[PDB]
């Protein structure tokens, strides 16, 4: 559980300087606080992963220095037209999920990844409550069997949280929300890598996102590519 | 070289165990050197052959100062398996069980080997293990058991300047090292201090499992020993715990003729199977 | 963690009680046996393997467990009979100058064989491309350094963890353990356990000239009578304890009941009193 | 936790004699005084199942 401001609209692009407090420590070990810009519709896009050395993107958002016990990402002077949500990641302790933060409305105005590797899903329309539905993210580019991928779900209103982490070939750790009812099974090592529902408990209605890279222990990986999600729409 | 052969007299009776005994007669059964046997007369006047190490060897050395030094005991003398390169350097003895195969030739500076592999024991013993017409005789009995490599030794300052041959006189050997390293040993290799910049000749016998009756002195040393398979007199002196046999007839062990062949006789092969009439026809079956 | 020592220690008296006072250890959970009985069990050779991990990774060192370090740098099967001795070292291994010396091999293809050391530095190749050496979008450095700093908290501090793997092959055991001793008692029938040689007797002073290699000693007919002191050189004598036969002389239970007791083989000083042959 | 398992004892047990114990072991001559220090725990190790 982290601390994030509910909304931020006063003084657009001049004194916003949003952050995420509630850490009360030194970010554990490796000080790598990422910032995700979740936009309605398409999948979110990475903005910055470390305190400096911003990746290839917009150059008007940098200087994410860690002041006190929170990383204050300088966003002033960026623009005056944006409708998205900024999420920060911290608490890099061993086997600790829910590294994301609450929904921070950083809309300065309010009113006013595609062909990189691949983007495919299962399209679970009208999912029957229970059963076993499989969702895949087959990537014809980067290997879907060697890199460290993850699965993160998000629901309308609620923020993101770590749902599934899988290492190279010898780890099948599950999140604390499922506590065992979720079983990850890897597909063929040269075709794709899919997931399994395993008799959901009516809380899996959130939309899924299969990310090719980790969230809290995020590595450069050349580029951060995401994929669009699908609505479960359970009928329990 | 055409290696000669000499008659090994009564020499090589070592202490089997470590037990004090005074004025007794102990009949032991263990690996000893048979009395009046043939021992190769390898002369070091160049020579460095590989000898078979069956169950224990008896090495001799009549060097002057530092002619014969070192032992290259091992199984195959290769880099795959381990070996033993106990050498005698300046007032010290180096004992390592590393698997140093070879460099060019067993000669010696550490010119015996040139490589680097994993070792198992580096018990470098600091105390060394080693008069005009006064040579020096050094006898070494090497024995190997399931978990130890025993090396008995004895140094006697011989006096007689006769032609090079084993002298006449009983002389036991005292244990000095009891290396518990476990490794298969089947080959023996010797080497001399070349130092290029009849001298000496080593005798290499072979041990056999035999019974020996040893006489302990009041002090606790072995004064003499009698074999049990050399002649009827030795068998008579072994069957009775006394070296002074009285006049008479004594019943020694029994003799038996051993088989030499095997005969297995069965009745006369007849009543042949009708299979000959089965595999030869025109219409067989469906 | 990628290049850890494999010290093969043998031919010594392994006294594990001394380890409880060398350094302020924080974890001494031995999974195989108890430290009290460990000092009385012989072994051939102990494999000491040391490394440095964080505080939150010490829990990953267990006989069978997954993790970023548990199956990528050092794995222990379900047979480890040693201990998980570990201690914090945040007193001399943390300076503010840039700690780009360590690594933990974040990238790997699969779980390594347990008890294996992979000393490699090649660029991680993530398939579907021949990487003859390049750093972009397909092949990266499979190694990453830590961020150990002195001004941090518990959990992410340098913790030195050393394991002691035991083995019992078809080889003579060298490292057994401590061998205590007791005081000497002379001219008194007591028990003795001299180097496995157990028995009872009266340790007296003898004048026998033992050989410098002999330790024990027997008699004419299969009876140990003198041994060498495992301490400083001294020639002793082990004579049997005070024993003998007892006979009773009785005039019969028809005139009186006074009886006489005869102890055979005694000079009346080892049990009126009379001394006869 | 319903299936208990005792730990090592400084003395051998007796045949047909129950070994109910609830104190803390004391290694050597250093009493840990209830709190489990070094080489001193409670012989109430719970068996793990799966
Ligand atoms: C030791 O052996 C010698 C051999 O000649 C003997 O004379 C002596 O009596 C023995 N014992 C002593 C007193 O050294
Ligand atoms: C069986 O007897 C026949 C006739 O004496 C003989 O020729 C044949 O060799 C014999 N085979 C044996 C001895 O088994
Ligand atoms: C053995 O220990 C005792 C302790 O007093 C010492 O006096 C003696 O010299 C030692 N001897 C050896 C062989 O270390």
């Amino acid at each position: 559980v982290l601390t994030q401001p509910p909304s931020a609209s006063g003084s657009p692009g001049q004194s916003v300087t949003i952050s995420c407090t509630g850490t009360s420590s030194d970010f554990g070990g490796y000080n790598s606080v990422s910032w995700y810009q979740q936009h309605p519709g398409k999948a979110p896009k990475l903005m910055i992963y470390e305190v400096s050395k911003r990746p290839s993107g917009v150059p008007d958002r940098f200087s994410g220095s860690k002041s006190g016990n929170t990383a204050s990402l300088t966003v002033s002077g960026l623009q005056a037209e944006d409708e998205a949500d900024y999420y920060c990641s911290s608490y890099a302790g061993s086997n600790n999920f829910d590294v994301f933060g609450t929904g921070t409305k950083v809309t300065v105005l309010g009113g006013g990844g595609g062909s990189e590797v691949q983007l495919v899903e299962s399209g679970g329309g009208l999912i029957q409550p229970g059963g076993s539905l499989r969702l895949s993210c087959a990537a014809s580019g980067f290997t879907v069997s060697s890199n460290y991928m993850s699965w993160v779900r998000q629901a309308p209103g609620k923020g993101l949280e770590w749902v599934s982490v899988i290492y190279s070939g010898g780890s099948t750790y599950y999140a604390d929300s499922v506590k065992g009812r979720f079983t990850i099974s890897r597909d063929n090592s040269e075709n794709t890598l899919y997931l399994q529902m395993n008799s959901l408990r009516a809380e899996d209605t959130a939309v899924y996102y299969c990310a090719r890279g980790e969230i809290q222990p995020y590595y450069y990986y050349g580029m951060d590519v995401w994929g669009q999600g699908t609505t479960v729409t359970v009928s329990s | 070289l055409p290696p000669a052969y000499t008659n090994s007299f009564t020499r090589g009776v070592y202490y089997p165990d470590k037990v004090f005994r005074s004025s007794v007669l102990h009949s032991t059964q263990d690996l000893f050197l048979p009395f009046f046997s043939n021992v190769t007369w390898f002369h070091v006047i160049f020579d460095n052959p590989v000898l078979p190490f069956n169950d224990g060897v008896y090495f001799a050395s009549i060097e002057k100062s530092n002619i014969i030094r070192g032992w290259i005991f091992g199984t195959t003398l290769d880099s795959k398996t381990q070996s033993l390169l106990i050498v005698n350097n300046a007032t010290n003895v180096v004992i390592k069980v590393c698997e140093f195969q070879f460099c060019n030739d067993p000669f010696l500076e550490f010119r015996v080997y040139s490589s680097a592999n994993n070792c198992t024991f580096e018990y470098v013993s600091q105390p060394f293990l080693m008069q005009g017409n006064f040579k020096n005789l050094r006898e070494f009995v090497f024995k190997n058991i399931d978990g130890y490599f025993k090396i008995y030794s004895k140094h006697t300052p011989i006096i007689v300047r006769e032609p090079e041959d084993l002298p006449q006189g009983f002389s036991a050997l005292e244990p000095l090292v009891d290396l518990p390293i476990g490794i298969n040993i089947t080959r023996f290799q010797t080497l001399l201090a070349l130092h290029r910049s009849g001298a000496a000749a080593y005798y290499v016998g072979y041990l056999q499992p035999r019974t020996f009756l040893l006489k302990y002195n009041e002090n606790g040393t072995i004064t003499d020993a009698v074999d049990c398979a050399l002649d009827p007199l030795s068998e008579t002196k072994c069957t009775l715990k006394s070296f002074t046999v009285e006049k008479g007839i004594y019943q020694t062990s029994n003799f038996r003729v051993q088989p030499t062949e095997s005969i297995v006789r069965f009745p006369n092969i007849t009543n042949l199977c009708p299979f000959d009439e089965v595999f030869n026809a025109t219409r067989f079956a469906s | 963690v990628y290049a850890w020592n494999r010290k093969r220690i043998s031919n010594c008296v392994a006294d594990y009680s001394v380890l409880y006072n060398l350094a302020p250890f924080f974890t001494f959970k031995c999974y195989g046996v108890s430290p009290t009985k460990l000092n009385d069990l012989c072994f051939t050779n102990v494999y000491a393997d040391s490394f440095v991990i964080r505080g939150d990774e010490v829990r990953q060192i267990a006989p069978g467990q997954t993790g970023n370090i548990a199956d990528y740098n050092y794995k222990l099967p379900d047979d480890f009979t040693g201990c998980v001795i570990a201690w914090n070292s945040n007193k001399l291994d943390s300076k503010v100058s840039g700690n780009y010396n360590y690594l933990y091999r974040l990238f790997r293809k699969s779980n390594l064989k347990p008890f294996e050391r992979d000393i490699s530095t090649e660029i991680y190749q993530a398939g579907n491309k021949p990487c003859n050496g390049v750093a972009g979008f397909n092949c990266y450095f499979p190694l990453r350094s830590y961020s150990f700093r002195p001004t941090y908290g518990v959990g992410h501090q340098p913790y030195r963890v050393v394991v002691l793997s035991f083995e019992l092959l078809h080889a003579p055991a060298t490292v057994c353990g401590p061998k205590k001793s007791t005081n000497l008692v002379k001219n008194k029938c007591v028990n003795f356990n001299f180097n496995g040689l157990k028995g009872t007797g009266v340790l007296t002073e003898s004048n026998k000239k033992f050989l410098p290699f002999q330790q024990f000693g027997r008699d004419i007919a299969d009876t140990t009578d003198a041994v060498r002191d495992p301490q400083t050189l001294e020639i002793l004598d082990i004579t049997p304890c005070s024993f003998g036969g007892v006979s009773v002389i009785t005039p019969g239970t028809n005139t009186s009941n006074q009886v006489a007791v005869l102890y055979q083989g005694v000079n009346c000083t080892e049990v009126n009193v009379f001394q006869t042959r």
